[PDB]
RNA sequence: UGGUUCCUGCCGAA
RNA sequence: CGUGGAGGUCAGUGACGAAGCCUAGACCGUAAGGUCGGGUCGAACGGCCUCUAGUGCAGAUCUUGGUGGUAGUAGCAAAUUGAUAGAAUAAUCUAGCGAAACCA
RNA sequence: UGUACAACGGGGUAUUGUAAGCAGUAGAGUAGCCUUGUUGUUACGAUCUGCUGAGAUUAAGCCUUUGUUGUCUGAUUUG
């Protein structure tokens, strides 16, 4: 392949997994921001391997997961020339993150982005509800418009990212009504992704050669960590009350007070990068897919140097008191 | 021109060698203070024995390069004119054979 | 009329205190001499600035401390061939210490004071003889030319008097043998005048040492000890 | 060896 | 058919414009060509019957002159009190000057 | 003109390995002083001990900031 640079730093999802209309209406991908890498102790459950029922130490990558919010939908009708959106539907109240995304000079603009669109709910909704019933009627496939809570993130960019997600639940009408309830509300990955899920990662890699869109597939999610948990770094074996945040935090990133996904292996791109987490394009059954992993211990030490503790309470407990 | 700077350099050195040694020391003091003032002021003072000669040597070497190149280009022009005359002679000899 | 600031030597680049002086001199000078994004200087390069610098800069500044004695030195240079002037420091002051000694609302931070500073010579020279040594008078006149020619030349009726913000003064008493460079940010009292001053950055005092060639240690032109 | 200066009509080979 | 000159003739034309030039102006000739309009122009020139010839060109790598591209190119003594300047430290750019080879 | 930005400051994390300076009976010994010692003690004494994981660095591409301080603007283009 000719190595030309990426178009956008938010990499495109060129293909989505297959629509099952017998499952409830649910998302198919997510956009998070990778914090960094650490090392996880767990037990291997692999008969046929000599390392069966044996402690393995594994490199993982953790992506910060702010809860994503839906602000619009887009229905595509089939043409003999390809997919084409007949329209897009927006919600009324959109944040300055998203109105910032449309603008290049937000700091001096009069911020006039979706003003007259807000007059479209000043009415009963007749044009808007006509459009919703149109996307019920036409537009065989449905994509939803989502953006992240980037202010809840140590990113210096206050401008959140918008993306489309193909909605592979059932019933296009129930899909657009589902999105209609889910306008301006939130969706966490706990209703979308789960433990042991084989996911694919779509991300622009590290420029220096580089800065190319890459899709690395078949990565087992190891932890769907909740933001309210203070035992994010804990296990049933590791009974410390500690977070997933490293000692000193993630290097050049900040922290994760939000939800997070800890996934096996490595991933294209660097830290501070927008990464799409897509579920698998097929039902992998490789027994590397079916594995219900069970963690044991989480490294949360410093990568800012050769770390030697996990909690600072452990640090004071070993070092005792100081002169300071 | 560097020729003129070398002329002024030799004129300054002859004026210094003409005068008395105490006047020489005092004029060297005057020239070092005024020269430091003009240099730190911003006037690039360019008067050296070796450097002005080496600038002349570089200019002479460049002109020698130019002479070699132009002489060679004239030789190649004469070569091409001779070869085209040879071509036309051969065409005339073929047409004399026909 | 651009300018440089570098600390020369292992002892200089070893000192974190002298880095503060480097930062503050970078904050004092004009936008044309704003060397900024040259904070990270290298261990490898040692008098390597003279090869790439005079493509686009003049008037280099050197910091050096002797390995034997606990004294650190300023040198003032030209990137074309000229003189250098060697100075010992006196009473090095941290600008953050001037913060904590006296709190003043400073405009070093904002980009509104992205403007060149001005020239005040507090009796640095005497055109009169005043003594038996006229070479000292020549020293005074040459260094006057230095400070008026490091900064951009100001034929004053051409100059726009809107930008005043940075001002700079060199205090020379003849009996002390001491030159002191203290600069202030200006404030305007609009009375048709009256002008306030506030301290901004490093306050110093120097001592004349020697005059060499603009290439450092090239030709020692004047001794003063 | 190469070149060898206006038109039209008529006759016109090897 | 056209050109220079010569004899005769048209008591030919001509400063109220000859000759020459131009003419996205008209006309007559099969053509060689000729006639007129208009514009420019300033001093000579034509038709007819004859005579006479240094009398008709696209070429001859023809002669001479003029002008192209090459090309702002090569390149900077290529021709031009002493020498292309300016900047890069007194070790690439701008500025200035500026070819030839060759060319159904 | 704002959880706004920035210079400081603070806290966190990591690096190096006990800073300067104070005290000593610790110090192989040499003189010195008598109260010639059953550690009698006073001077020099590389070093050692306590103050002391002390002191120094810490983002220049680490993290955070209810603390301080200042800031917010011109040139061009389009129906």
């Amino acid at each position: 392949l000719p190595r030309k640079r990426a178009a956008s730093i938010r990499a495109r999802v060129k293909a989505f997994p297959k629509d099952d209309r017998s499952k409830p209406v649910a998302l198919t991908s997510f956009l998070g921001y990778k914090a960094g890498m650490t090392t996880i102790v767990r037990d291997l459950d692999r008969p046929g391997s000599k390392f069966h029922k044996r402690e393995v130490v594994e490199a993982v990558t953790v992506v910060d997961t702010p809860p994503v919010v839906v602000v619009g939908v887009v229905g595509y009708v089939e043409t003999p020339r390809g997919l084409r959106s007949l329209t897009t539907v927006w919600a009324e109240h959109l944040s300055d993150e998203v109105k910032r995304r449309f603008y290049k000079n937000w700091y001096k603009s009069k911020k006039k982005a979706f003003t007259k669109y807000s007059a479209k709910y000043a009415q009963d909704g007749a044009g808007i509800e006509r459009e919703l019933a149109r996307i019920k009627k036409y537009a065989s496939v449905v994509r939803v418009l989502v953006h992240t809570q980037i202010r809840k993130t140590p990113l210096a960019q206050k401008k959140a990212h918008l993306a489309e997600i193909q909605l592979n639940g059932g019933s296009i009408s129930e899909k657009v009504d589902w999105a209609r309830e889910h306008f301006e509300k939130t969706v966490a990955v706990d209703s979308v992704f789960e433990q042991n899920e084989m996911i694919d990662a779509i991300a622009v890699t590290k420029g220096h050669r580089g800065y190319h869109s890459r899709t690395s597939i078949n990565h087992k999610i190891y932890r769907v960590g909740k933001g309210d948990d203070e035992a994010n770094g804990a296990t049933s074996f590791d009974r410390t009350k500690k977070t997933i945040t490293p000692m000193g935090g993630f290097v050049h990133y900040g922290e994760i007070k939000n939800d997070f996904i800890m996934v096996k292996g490595c991933i294209p791109g660097n830290r501070k990068r927008i990464v799409t987490l897509r579920k698998s394009l097929y039902t992998n059954t490789s027994r590397k897919a079916l594995e219900e992993v069970s963690l044991k211990w989480i490294d949360t030490a410093s990568k800012f140097g050769k770390g030697r503790f996990q909690t600072p309470a452990e640090k004071h407990a070993f070092m005792g008191t100081l002169k300071k | 021109d560097v020729k003129s700077h070398l002329k002024l350099l030799e004129a300054k050195k002859n004026k210094m060698e003409a005068k008395d040694e105490l006047e020489q020391i005092k004029q060297k003091e005057k020239e070092k203070w005024q020269k430091a003032m003009l240099q730190a002021e911003g006037i690039k003072i360019r008067d050296d024995e070796k450097l002005l000669r080496k600038a002349i040597k570089r200019k002479e070497a460049q002109k020698r390069k130019s002479a070699i190149e132009w002489s060679e280009r004239k030789r190649v022009v004469e070569d091409t004119i001779s070869e085209r005359q040879k071509r036309r002679e051969e065409n005339l000899r073929i047409r004399k054979d026909n | 009329p651009k300018s440089m600031v570098i600390r020369v030597g292992q002892t200089s680049l070893a000192n974190h205190s002298l880095n503060q002086l480097v930062k503050d001199f970078r904050q004092i000078m004009q936008p044309h001499t704003a060397i900024k994004l040259k904070e990270r200087k290298s261990n490898k390069l040692k008098d390597f600035v003279v090869m790439c610098g005079p493509l686009g800069v003049t008037h280099l500044f050197m910091f050096t401390q002797s390995e034997k004695t606990g004294n650190v030195s300023l040198k003032i240079a030209r990137t074309p061939q000229g003189p250098t002037v060697t100075f010992q420091v006196l009473d090095y002051s941290l600008g953050r210490d001037i913060k904590k000694f006296l709190k003043r609302p400073k405009s070093l931070n904002n980009d509104d004071v992205l403007n060149p500073p001005l020239l005040v010579l507090n009796g640095f020279s005497t055109s009169k003889r005043s003594g038996e040594d006229d070479q000292d008078v020549n020293v005074e006149k040459v260094i006057v030319s230095m400070f008026q020619n490091i900064f951009p030349p100001l034929n004053p009726a051409r100059t726009s008097l809107n930008s005043i913000k940075r001002v700079f003064m060199i205090n020379k008493d003849r009996e002390t043998g001491e030159i002191s460079m203290r600069h202030y940010f200006i404030d305007i009292r609009e009375v048709e005048k009256a002008i306030k001053l506030t301290e901004l950055g490093p306050r110093l005092t120097l001592k004349l040492v020697k005059i060499e060639e603009g290439i450092c240690s090239g030709k020692v032109l004047h001794h003063e000890f």
